[PDB]
């Protein structure tokens, strides 16, 4: 299956997982990176309160603001994927 | 509190 | 030079502009898409208040939460710009 | 007032 590679964390141990977990559902589900962010935002939502954003692709950059221990950004296979709060 | 952070793909 | 086209706008035309205008020097000044997206980050944080966020790619997907009347999706030339306040 | 919104870059 897919490797895990969380890149930059602020966030529990016990919820990247959640997160990994949520977005290797995602992928196993859908195949359009805005219905795959769509699957982990509304997740977490779900999960860890509102609000949450998520950001799936192979190519960006991102500059955001965000709630302290509510950030990560990691990769699972090939695609990136920023999921955070805002602040 | 709130935090600035970046990210860029590797590709 | 490059090519302005607004996908999806939640935002006054004053700022659209503004976004476009901003996004233009971003690209003027910086290759990296991180800095870009710092850039215009930055500037709309001093032009229209703090919280933004941005992303700048080729490729990716989004699915955010947005304060009304706070959002711009479009393309400079072939780079995507998403830029938002959170609700 | 909040509004989910959603994008996909062309490429």
């Amino acid at each position: 299956d897919r490797k895990a590679v969380i890149k930059n964390a602020d966030m529990s141990e016990e919820m990247q997982q959640d997160a990994v977990d949520c977005a290797t559902q995602a992928l196993e589900k859908y195949n359009i990176e805005k219905d795959i962010a769509a699957y982990i935002k509304k997740e977490f939502d779900k999960k860890y309160n509102p609000t949450w954003h998520c950001i799936v692709g192979r190519n960006f950059g991102s500059y955001v603001t965000h709630e302290t221990r509510h950030f990560i950004y990691f990769y699972l296979g090939q695609v990136a994927i920023l999921l955070f709060k805002s602040g | 509190k709130a935090i600035d952070a970046a990210t860029q793909t590797e590709e």
